């Protein structure tokens, strides 16, 4: 948010190893998948709203900690000019 | 080979373990489903080669050959590594009507994948993990094949002309001792 | 004569059943004349300039948006700054739910990296013989199909570090 | 048949299907699961069949 | 058949259910798999042993 | 003892229960998997045993 | 028997354990299936091909 221009955009970090399939708790056909590279630990995905630079990822290995693979995801549903939906 | 990156199956007859003991509150591993499956067909193939061979025929499987000696075989059962399977192709292969040929049976492994086959997407109606992928799938079709020695012999032919013949059906280890 | 809303999500479940051909795709890898500014779209335009590629749609269902408490405890979507709940196919007309929602997402260097200031759904799409992989580049394939659903951005670009999430919501 | 909605055993013999092959990172299906059981009875079945006949007093 | 593994988050929930197979005796069922048959309450056939009917046809 | 705490198999030869039907949006009993390949694995005995004895050799 | 896409010890490594069954040769141990019999050192019965006491007893 301090390198992109302001406070009120969308942005959160998905962290998939709460979502790990686990024996008893986790539903079968729920939200958790079976463990592995991706659904794994010191893993993160970092939804940001807007448009970015490339430059921004080397900004988050400058905050990050070290030993977690970083991906992010661009939603480019929140850059859309106006009301987004579309009428036939 | 089944033990590699994509499925990891951890299975070995060597290690004498004949049984996956799951434990609760645990991150379930797809190795260890493989290998539950893998055990278990590991011991059906074992019981099977105790009493069949490869080439025996249990029903079915009337041969036909036309006057250009093209080969088609009928439906019918047959034990092919491990298991018996209903054969039900419709292969069209020809022999070359000149000294000893035999006929067999190929068994040939291929992996079915939810690309390849859009209905082993998940369908449960209305749950998260709808239209999701899944497992993949071991598809095993036979098909006939002349004078390879790698195939399953059921029949065999000398000069285009039926060389043995086996009314009822076979089995090698019963017929040994019975003969 | 008029249209009726059974219609409409009639017209919605059409959409539904094409919805395996649906291939979402990019393109517009060369600057606008006015990249600060990007030109409205043209509504007679066959195919997005400059393609980059197509891949497949992830996810297309029916949904209507959320109304507590009988929403609260289900799952959700969020879209246009508002709540939406996903309802099936067969329960759809009871639900009156005449609203479709389209994803798909572009995964790392799957298609091929660069900048891009289009995007549209196709539907209708078929690859050459042999081409089963869901990501394609415009030789690979066959039938473009219809250019449904699209518009314009300022540009974008793209690594191996960076997903792109296109989504949409239409009023059928 | 237990093909339809609430369990969805998609085992069908004439596929030629003899094992469900699990990958990781993915929604573990419970018709996978009964899949995974069904081809195994089958065969169990085809064994048993291959021998004895139905009524065959031990 | 509710998970009765003290201590976890699905305690006492619901799982899945179980396919019961009850065998039971029919007289003049065809469907049924036969295992006896008798003539005017006299038994028709014995069988000393185990029956094997594709080992008994090659038997034969 | 495959009853005791860790595991809880539930499978018993009385109850003449033949197959594990997974339901969709349900916790996956480890003691269901368990049982799941006991079954097979107490019919393959069934099936054994009505044709050879223990200690034949091959 | 740990995790192999970690490869690592962990929180998440640990999984299902494994059922080994391995056989030992006994002497005398009634228990135990008899595979070979012996009087005095000398080999009391043999079995040239595969035994199956059930068709043996069909075959009896």
């Amino acid at each position: 948010k301090d390198y992109l221009g302001r406070d009120d955009i969308d942005v959160s970090v998905y962290e998939p190893f709460t979502n790990i399939f686990y024996t008893n708790k986790s539903h079968l056909n729920g939200e958790d998948h079976l463990m592995g590279y991706y659904y794994r630990f010191a893993v993160i995905n970092v939804s940001i709203g807007d448009y970015f630079p490339v430059e921004i990822i080397d900004v988050i290995n400058e905050f990050k900690p070290a030993g977690v693979t970083l991906y992010v995801t661009y939603d480019g549903a929140s850059t859309i000019r106006g009301g987004a939906i579309i009428k036939w | 080979n089944f033990k590699g990156s994509p499925y990891l199956d951890r299975f070995d007859p060597s290690k004498d373990r004949t049984k996956v003991l799951f434990n609760p509150d645990r991150p379930l591993q797809q190795a260890e489903l493989n290998e539950m499956q893998s055990i278990d067909q590991y011991y059906l193939k074992n019981l099977g080669d105790a009493i069949f061979k490869d080439g025996d025929k249990q029903s079915g499987l009337g041969f036909t050959l036309s006057e250009d000696n093209v080969l088609t075989v009928n439906p019918g059962y047959v034990y092919i590594n491990g298991k018996i399977r209903y054969y039900d192709n419709d292969d069209s292969v020809k022999i070359t009507g000149v000294g000893k040929e035999t006929i067999g049976i190929k068994l040939t492994e291929r992996i079915v994948t939810p690309d390849e086959d859009a209905s082993l997407l998940d369908q449960t109606s209305g749950v998260p993990s709808y239209f999701s992928k899944g497992a993949d799938r071991l598809e095993e079709k036979m098909s006939l094949t002349v004078n390879d020695p790698t195939s399953a012999t059921i029949y065999t032919f000398m000069d285009g002309d039926l060389y043995i013949q086996s009314t009822n059906a076979e089995m090698d280890k019963i017929n040994k001792v019975l003969a | 004569a008029i249209a009726t809303y059974n219609s409409h999500v009639e017209l919605a479940k059409y959409l539904v059943s094409k919805a395996d051909s649906v291939y979402l795709t990019i393109g517009k890898s060369t600057p606008w004349s006015n990249e600060t500014n990007p030109p409205q779209p043209d509504e007679n335009a066959t195919v997005l300039q400059e393609v980059i590629g197509y891949k497949k749609a992830t996810k297309v269902t029916l949904v209507r948006p959320s109304k507590s408490p009988e929403d609260d405890n289900k799952n959700l979507i969020s879209y246009g700054n508002k709540s939406w709940v996903e309802v099936t196919p067969e329960n759809a007309k009871a639900e009156g739910a005449k609203w479709v929602y389209l994803e798909s997402s572009i995964v790392g260097d799957e298609l091929p990296l660069g900048t891009y200031r289009q995007v549209g759904f196709v539907m209708d799409l078929v690859a050459k013989s042999g081409i089963s992989k869901f990501n394609l580049v415009p030789s690979e394939v066959e039938s473009t199909g219809t250019l449904l659903f699209f518009d314009n951005k300022q540009f974008q670009n793209r690594s191996e570090q960076t997903t792109a999430k296109e989504r949409f919501i239409v009023e059928v």
